[PDB]
């Protein structure tokens, strides 16, 4: 939830 | 009584530059605009019985008999239902007090102005006014509970709308400081600032806190472990999966006395503070064990200690305490709670400094613990607490501790918020003693908080207040820095757009982002981000708002003034060019004199480090220079215009047109700029008013700090070509004929492109265009203006709109042009598209066609059926 | 670039630097990413509105609160050409792109329902872009495209996947340029919405794909476009990002010609995004490879500023405790904050 | 600018 | 969730 | 704290020493009334102007007779004060606090009694005053009140048992  | 129309006005405006808060409603007295009061039975004890508080209002007599006076007088309803909704707003705890009324339209409609604090109640209130008065029109009263719904729905209106507590404070410093400040659409944030130097907050975080600072902080465990690792002083404990291990867990720490938290939060829910037995434990652990998976901390004596860090800086420090009750006297604990429960600092939240003591059966259960319950008489001094925890809102007391605090203690709390990484902080810590170092009291650092409240340091119970949004804002806008970026605002009755444009080209010179507004499209740094008439107040806060702009021009026009106020509140320059009689009937401005007013507001708003900038040709505006707080500068087409002469005397400034030149008048000294014929913006320097514009730019320019060689390369370089400025001077060259396309819109227009005409280094001057049905009977004057000018003039007016009629206007025309010359070749043709504007070939070599269309971008797609050069 | 680094303790931040020029990352986010931006950039409602407010290219569209309303949600959209999606995020899941008829809306509908509390929003044609902006600046362009197959010869569906699911390039993930196709129940239902099915011959140069959207972890493919890109477009990202507030962003673009000014195109911004990976930019499948990490530390240590501080460091067998309590009171005398360990304690000033 |  |  | 000149260094010439110096940043001057009516002031304007009291010492010289007159002599440094700057005045002298309507200036007060009417007045248009109040020296800005410190704790007060001494110390807080 963390490289979008 | 009908209501007609609603306005809300926002800002600076025409009934008052100060009052920027005002509803102006357009009422109708169909009834009782014929009977004023005393033709009414009954209404003068109706109205002061049902609103017995209309009393203080001194009306127009002076004193506190001033009104209700008047209304045993014969005074009109339209002036009553203005005091009553400023007294239905008093009512409901909303100070407003401003208010008039003035007839217009045909007898009996009136403008009621009046104003608000909230804008819906505003509204609301109006609405009632007219409601309760209408009635005691009719009958001689007005039911009780019809008032007290209304002054219901007046309370909560002002309640919904409410900034909370944080924002206020923050809000209230930023207006001591002049910076300007807005809502915004989304997540209820505040923009502080314009341009460039805009901030914004949220309640207690802002645009400089970050996101891992912020999430680190509401991480306990994470919290904890990067302390330690610093050398931090922090409670001992351990975690619990939800099994029943406490009684391991209670050996790590090393012994009972324990604090049992929920392993997550749920509010200040679910925490045991002073365990000191299993069966305290498990009863602990089931409580706690209802929230989502610190268990067992070591507890720690003293007393709960808030601090609080700005930008790496200490600012405040207070002690809190529980409600709770004490041995004043050999009294049981429900008498002692109701004792001080009568306390008048106490009631509601955020009312008064106190709120009231409250017995549940948390309270009961509180007491249980300390050996007490409500029928115990308690030994002198001794003191029972009612809750587990200390918080305002529940009854406890603040302590100002701030100037008590060791210098060492102060150095690790300053340590600690730059550890976690937060902008704005609270600290909780735990100690005996505030004035001795934490190492030698045994204390502890309990928590962090990011986003921390304000109450109870801007609102201790004890102890001196400390004003903590000043150094908020000091890290948002730095001493010597500033909130603003330079506003230039346009206004006048003709030539805005062109002096907008060019003003904005000389800005850009510079290599700044310049944004700007006007009746076309709103612009920044020439990219078009909307089209369509951009003036008013709407497009100003585009721009305002845009974080890229250095500077801003704005054209300003009466409807958006007029409709809603000025968007700014203060600017730089202020320029007025020209009052004339346009649009007058509308908005009810009927008269020039109004409509200087309506004009002069930009004048009044420049800041008095600033300038207006002044026709000193024309009569209306020369005159505003009286009103005006700030510096005034001049122009002028007349070098020897007695104004500008005074005026240098006095070591003013001023710009004239003189020897062929636009120059600068600066006390004894000149500064030539340029010629008027080296400029492409004038017409060879054969349009004065082109002339005009460009003084107004170029002195504009000049008193608000730019260079004169910056100036020359501006006005050098700034054009208005055809498919740029499309129906404002655009010259076409098609054979040996040469045509001009413009448009017109109040006759000095019609005037001033005549000018040009006249000017014409050619041979016949011929005119193909006229006004359309929209116009006052103003058709005889643009007629004897054709007359003076052209010696081909065609009459054209019966068009394809029609909007009256027929050719009635053409024929109006006729009468016109014939009465002041009847030597112009008077063909009347009506054909405006194929045959007005094509049979130029009548008109000798090297002559000029101006053609005044209704459609401009029909105008100039025919003028090129003849191959323009 | 020789500047210093060092794991932390906690939610698996990363320091960079020493003493007081220290600055902080996790992994796409940073310690000058704020929080307003990067919570407004999660509110896809919050983020339209303040868009459009400022005069940028948004969708036109709507909201339902899981009313069966779509019938007349529509007619403000325009028309059947729409948009449903979940009302909220649960990764790229339960979204139907090109809507055309009430029965298609319908089972839409029941998909998106799966979710908490825009529906219809106006189709738009055109790719999918992805615009990167790290200081107020553009960086990269990268052109998306789903997995896919082609009328390569006249073969079947299912001949064309095996096909080309042996390319070198493709296998696992990270550890090579592209992934493997793979044929599930999704990919089916993409293709039946084509009037395609596995053992369909294709026409020369006809495409057909086998997933709604874009993404090289699905086995999609990445194009770098980013010399493409018309000024006016670049000065509108750059606007974007600043209007949001974020440092570090994605910018998601549909459009049919990155070359031509969005206005001309009739394209739209689709999203902001806090936080966006690399990969697509650092290994496109075309084109030429960005340093993408030289612009983020570009801000964090401006050139011609330190990453460090003075280092001075005592050692042999007799005198050090001594000779490093003198040091650490000369350098005091100058005003600054010094540290200071020794075998007694650590100090600060 | 002075009141009612 | 904003007065801590 | 080097001493330059010794013996009385009032007036105007020795202002005109201070103010032609190469090093200094600060120019903090007495002024007395001697060197007003013989020569003028030094400097044409300046940023505060401080006036402490007025009283009946040196009448019949100067051609000053009357405690009228010797309110005119010192008033001269309210009115030079830059408009951009401050006069402070003495709240709780009659002759002095009449000055303000003279003054272009911004006015602060100073006052040994926080009720007089002046300073209430004033703090309530957000005015600045320093007032001595609770045995502390203290700001009042607006609606705020920053305390300074303890008239104890201030060597210069001799415990705190000397009035004069506590008047002093208010302007100089204010002015600063
Ligand atoms: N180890 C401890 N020893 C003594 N007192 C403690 C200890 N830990 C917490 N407290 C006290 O108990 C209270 C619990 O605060 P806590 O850290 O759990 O935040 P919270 O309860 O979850 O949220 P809130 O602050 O709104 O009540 C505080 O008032 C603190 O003073
Ligand atoms: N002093 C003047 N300066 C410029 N144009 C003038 C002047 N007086 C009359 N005119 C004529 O009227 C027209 C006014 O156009 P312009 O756009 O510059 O004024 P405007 O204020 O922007 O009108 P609007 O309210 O529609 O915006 C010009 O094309 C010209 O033919
Ligand atoms: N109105 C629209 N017209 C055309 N295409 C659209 C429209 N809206 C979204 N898309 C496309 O559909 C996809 C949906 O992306 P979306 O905005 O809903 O983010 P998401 O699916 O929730 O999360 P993720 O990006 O990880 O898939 C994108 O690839 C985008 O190109
Ligand atoms: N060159 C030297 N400088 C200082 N002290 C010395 C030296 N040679 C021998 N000594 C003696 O030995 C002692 C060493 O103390 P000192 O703390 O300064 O050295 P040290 O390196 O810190 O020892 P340690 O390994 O325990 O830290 C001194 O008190 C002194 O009596
Ligand atoms: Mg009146
Ligand atoms: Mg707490
Ligand atoms: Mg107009
Ligand atoms: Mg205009
Ligand atoms: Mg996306
Ligand atoms: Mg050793
Ligand atoms: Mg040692
Ligand atoms: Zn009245």
């Amino acid at each position: 939830d963390d490289d979008d | 009584m009908k209501i007609l129309k609603t306005l809300t006005l926002r800002g600076p405006n025409y009934w008052s530059i100060r009052r920027k808060k005002l509803i102006v409603m357009r009422l109708d007295l169909e009834d009782l605009a014929e009977r004023p009061s005393n033709s009414i039975p009954g209404f003068y004890e109706g109205l002061i019985k049902v609103l017995p508080s209309l009393v203080e209002h001194f009306c127009s007599p002076g004193y506190q008999g001033g009104f209700l006076e008047r209304v045993k007088e014969g005074t009109y309803m339209g002036h009553i239902v203005e005091h009553v909704a400023l007294e239905l707003q008093e009512l409901v705890g909303m100070t407003a007090g401003f208010g008039r009324t003035r007839e217009t339209s045909t007898p009996g409609v009136y403008n009621v102005v009046y104003e608000y604090v909230d804008e819906q109640a505003g509204r609301y209130a109006g609405r009632a006014a007219v409601r309760l008065c209408r009635s005691l029109v009719d009958t001689g009263d007005y039911p009780r509970l019809e008032l007290e719904k209304d002054l219901e729905d007046l309370r909560d209106l002002g309640a919904n709308s409410a900034l909370g507590p944080s924002t206020e404070t923050i809000v209230t410093e930023a207006e001591a400081r002049k910076i300007p400040w807005m809502l915004l659409s989304a997540r209820a944030m505040v923009q502080l600032g314009y341009g460039v130097y805009q901030q914004r907050i949220q309640a207690t975080l802002s645009s400089h806190s970050g996101i891992l600072g912020v999430e680190l902080a509401c991480d306990k465990e994470g919290t904890k472990t990067i302390l330690q690792d610093a050398g931090i002083p922090v409670p001992r404990g351990t975690t619990i999966q939800y099994f029943d291990d406490l009684e391991e867990a209670i050996n790590d720490v090393g012994g009972y006395p324990v604090v049992i938290k929920p392993l997550d939060g749920n509010h200040g829910r679910g925490i045991t503070i002073n365990v000191r037995h299993w069966q305290e434990a498990i009863a602990a652990y089931d409580l706690a064990a209802e929230e989502s998976k610190i268990i067992v901390e070591r507890y720690y004596e003293g007393s709960d200690h808030r601090v609080l860090v700005v930008n790496g800086k200490l600012v405040a420090v207070a002690e809190r305490i529980p409600a709770h009750v004490t041995g004043d006297g050999s009294s049981t604990i429900s008498e002692l709670i109701e004792k001080t429960n009568q306390d008048p600092n106490r009631g509601d939240g955020h009312d008064n400094i106190l709120t009231k003591i409250v017995v549940n059966k948390t309270a009961i259960d509180v007491m249980e613990r300390q050996g007490y319950n409500l029928d115990s008489v308690l030994p002198k001094d001794e003191v029972v607490y009612l809750r587990a925890t200390a918080n305002l809102s529940t009854g406890g007391i603040a302590i100002d501790r701030t100037d008590d605090i060791h210098p060492e203690n102060i150095w690790l709390m300053e340590r600690v918020a730059k550890v976690i990484g937060l902008d704005i902080a609270g600290i909780d810590v735990v100690t005996s003693d505030i004035s001795k170092p934490l190492r030698e009291t045994n204390g502890v650092i309990v928590e962090v908080n990011a986003a921390p409240g304000f109450r109870m340091h801007v609102a201790p119970s004890q102890g001196l207040p400390r004003n903590v949004a000043a150094p908020v804002l000091d890290m948002l806008f730095p001493p010597g820095t500033p909130s603003r970026i330079p506003i230039l605002a346009v206004t006048g009755t003709n030539g805005k757009t062109t002096t907008t444009r060019l003003l904005a080209h000389i800005y850009r010179q510079t290599g700044k982002t310049v944004g700007y507004t006007s009746t076309d499209a709103i612009y920044i740094n020439e990219y078009c981000v909307e089209k369509g008439d951009n003036t008013g107040p709407q497009s100003a806060g585009v721009i305002l708002r845009d974080p890229t702009v250095e500077v801003a021009v704005l054209e300003t026009a009466r409807g958006g003034i007029l409709r809603a106020g000025l968007a700014f509140d203060s600017c730089d320059v202020g320029v007025v060019l020209n009052v004339a009689a346009d649009h007058l009937g509308l908005g009810d401005i009927d008269t020039i004199e109004q409509m200087a007013k309506v004009k002069s507001v930009i004048a009044e708003v420049v800041d008095p480090s600033g300038y207006a900038v002044l026709n000193a040709d024309d009569p209306l505006v020369a005159a505003m220079a009286d009103k005006v707080k700030a510096k005034v500068a001049y122009f002028s087409m007349n070098p020897d215009n007695p104004i500008i002469q005074a005026h240098v005397r006095r070591n003013g400034i001023a710009a004239v047109y003189e020897s062929g030149y636009l120059s600068i008048l600066e006390g004894s000294w000149t500064l030539r700029v340029e010629q008027a014929k080296l400029i492409p913006m004038t017409m060879g320097g054969m349009a004065p008013f082109m002339i005009a514009n460009a003084l107004a730019a170029c002195l504009a320019a000049f008193v608000n700090g730019l260079d004169v060689e910056v100036i020359r390369q501006g006005v050098r370089t700034f054009t208005t070509s055809a498919e740029q400025t499309p129906g404002r001077m655009n010259l076409f060259n098609l054979g040996q004929h040469h045509a001009l396309v413009d448009y017109a819109h109040n006759p000095a227009g019609y005037r001033a492109v005549g000018d040009f005409v006249k000017n014409w280094q050619g041979q016949r001057f011929g005119v193909v265009g006229g006004p359309g049905d929209r116009r006052d009977s103003d058709l005889i004057e643009l007629g004897q203006i054709a007359a003076q000018v052209f010696d081909r003039i065609i009459v054209k007016e019966d068009d394809d709109k029609r909007g009256r009629s027929e050719g009635e206007t053409a024929d109006l025309i006729v009468k016109g042009i014939l009465q002041e010359n009847p030597g112009a070749s008077y063909e009347v043709i009506l054909d405006e598209t194929i045959a007005l504007n094509k049979a130029l070939d009548q008109v000798e070599e090297k002559g000029l066609v101006v053609v005044f269309p209704e459609s401009v971008t029909r105008a100039i797609d025919l003028i090129k059926v003849r191959n323009p050069i």
